[PDB]
């Protein structure tokens, strides 16, 4: 950090709050972990 | 009315083309795999009768 | 033309309203929330090999065994006289297009939740007397009939008369040449299912025969090198998509016309046809023949589900009824596979190969229809699943029987 | 003779003659075939 450069991943999720937003440091456990139930994963080439 | 003869030719050259006709759909595969996956695609194709 | 259908609506499996709840009705495919004309809608366009199914609809017949009880709780007509509404849903008017919620200032009579209700068809005076227009509505009730008389695979009909194929007969089908069995099931079913046809109309006894052309290809008996009449299917490597089949032309060592006719009805014990595209097509493109032109004859009492036992013009027990032969798509392939090295197609290496290679994708098939019965238990509410049961899934009953048939049906 | 399709009332849709007498008013089956031209996204595999 103190070199601009956050470890971990990076989330995308819809929170509309009204109180301390905290990007960085993040309270509580991260919704939906990788291998979670119903959390599938993206197959390589990424096509839809 | 249609001469038997040429009936019967043309009937034949429907039969040529069905003959070698491709699937669509399988198209996307034979793409996919002609390539070895480094390219992979998809191709929307509308069935009909 | 044709108009007597008797129909019957589908199982309940124990469970209280019929297994469906009021989103099944805005999420079908084409158009809005009318079930007539649907099933292979969500197949209009192709992209790939991939079986088309989503989270709700976890398999191939999920589609269709949700339109089932879908429909069937919305059949007062033809069984009652009256249109009703269930859960406050009934059809715009008496051609019977579209669900929508039950109108104000004069809503139907509520319907009383019922299982297995006999159709009579003639029941609903509206129906001839508006033939032209609601006749779709025919084709789809005669698939629902094939559905709900049995508790295991769709039981279609195959039949094949004692002499040659019609000489209008071989020239319409030399144009279904490169036409995968999935889609020839689309192809059929979207045919006898909007106008009115007649039951020897060109376009029923070419769909007909291929369907039982069709047949002889799955068991093998009509593979490269044995035609009916110049059409076959070839198959692929099962590791390798074997759901593709298409109608080959070719112009090797045809068969022969049997010495009588082989009518004969044809389910699929075995759980796999769910999700198998190419048995889900099988059983829909031979059941497109049997809705312009109804029942041969009574199907057979002998084993079929614990409700479908003496229907009222449906399953008999006497003479007039026609055996049905049931089977089981692994042992199915394994002797289909077995016909191919008898007459030299494949290597006596490749007999043992396909084998291997089949069974460990019918095994696919049997990993993920378990593993979606349990995320979709059955009390839930819905039944994209239909509860089969593991204690099945390789049980082969008189696949056997079914393989002696196509021996039979093309000597 | 010419013509069994469009006097004889036993004809038979389909029916020729061929080696021997080419009849006239016979029964073609005229076709109305669509020709799709694919033209489809591609998405290549990515690092990994």
């Amino acid at each position: 950090n103190l070199f601009n450069v956050a470890r971990g991943n990076l989330y995308l999720v819809q929170t509309a709050t009204n109180g301390n937003w905290s990007p960085m440091a993040p309270v509580a456990a991260p919704p939906f972990v990788r291998g979670g139930p119903n959390v599938r994963v993206v197959g390589r080439f990424g096509t839809i | 009315l249609c001469d038997a003869l040429t009936l019967h030719i043309r009937e034949t050259y429907i039969m040529l083309l069905r003959s070698m006709h491709q699937d669509p759909t399988q198209i996307v595969q034979i793409v996919n795999e002609c390539a070895n996956n480094l390219l992979n695609s998809t191709i929307p194709i509308s069935l009909r009768p | 033309a044709q108009r007597q259908f008797f129909g019957l609506t589908y199982n309940f499996y124990g469970q209280p309203a019929p297994l469906f709840d009021l989103n099944d009705l805005q999420e079908l495919a084409g158009c809005y929330a009318r079930p007539w004309t649907s099933r292979f809608s969500h197949l209009a366009i192709s992209t790939g090999s991939l079986p088309v199914w989503s989270a709700r609809y976890p398999s191939v017949a999920s589609r269709n065994i949700v339109v089932n009880t879908l429909l069937g709780a919305h059949l007062n007509p033809f069984a009652g006289g009256q249109i009703t509404s269930h859960q406050g849903i009934t059809w715009r008017d008496p051609v019977l297009s579209s669900l929508a919620p039950v109108p104000a200032i004069q809503p139907p009579p509520v319907w009383a939740v019922a299982e297995n209700v006999l159709l009579d068809s003639n029941n609903y005076p509206t129906y001839v007397l508006n033939l032209s227009s609601m006749w779709p509505i025919n084709q789809d009730v005669h698939i629902m009939t094939m559905w709900a008389l049995s508790d295991q695979g769709p039981i279609y009909h195959l039949e094949v008369p004692v002499d040659p194929m019609p000489a209008a007969t071989t020239a319409a089908l030399m144009a279904y040449t490169g036409v995968p069995i999935a889609h020839l099931a689309q192809t059929a079913y979207r045919f006898a299912g909007q106008l009115p046809q007649s039951p020897d109309s060109t376009m029923v006894s070419t769909i007909r025969w291929l369907s039982a052309i069709w047949f002889g290809s799955l068991t093998g008996r009509l593979n490269r090198s044995r035609t009916c009449n110049g059409f076959y299917f070839e198959f692929a490597k099962p590791a390798l998509n074997p759901d593709q089949a298409v109608l080959k032309w070719n112009d090797g060592a045809r068969a022969a016309p049997p010495a009588a006719a082989q009518s004969s009805y044809i389910r699929c014990i075995s759980p796999h046809w769910q999700h198998q595209i190419v048995e889900v097509a099988g059983a829909l493109m031979s059941q497109s023949v049997t809705a312009v032109t109804g029942l041969p004859a009574l199907i057979d009492e002998a084993t079929l589900p614990a409700w479908s036992q003496g229907v009222a013009n449906l399953t008999g027990n006497g003479q007039g009824v026609v055996p049905c032969l049931d089977y089981n798509p692994v042992p199915m392939a394994a002797a289909r596979h077995l016909q191919w090295r008898q007459d030299g197609l494949i290597t006596a290496a490749q007999e043992a190969q396909l084998n291997n290679d089949y069974t460990a994708y019918a095994l696919t098939i049997e990993r993920h229809l378990t593993a979606m019965l349990v995320a979709n238990p059955i009390a839930a509410g819905r039944m994209p699943i239909q509860p089969f049961n593991a204690a099945d899934f390789g049980q082969a009953g008189q696949t056997a029987a079914a393989v002696a048939l196509a021996q039979a049906m093309f000597v | 003779l010419r013509w069994p399709g469009l006097v004889d009332p036993n004809y038979r849709v389909g029916t020729n003659d061929l080696p021997n007498r080419i009849t006239l008013y016979n029964s073609l089956y005229r076709y109305n075939f669509t020709y799709p031209t694919l033209d489809g996204i591609m998405y290549v595999r990515s690092a990994t």
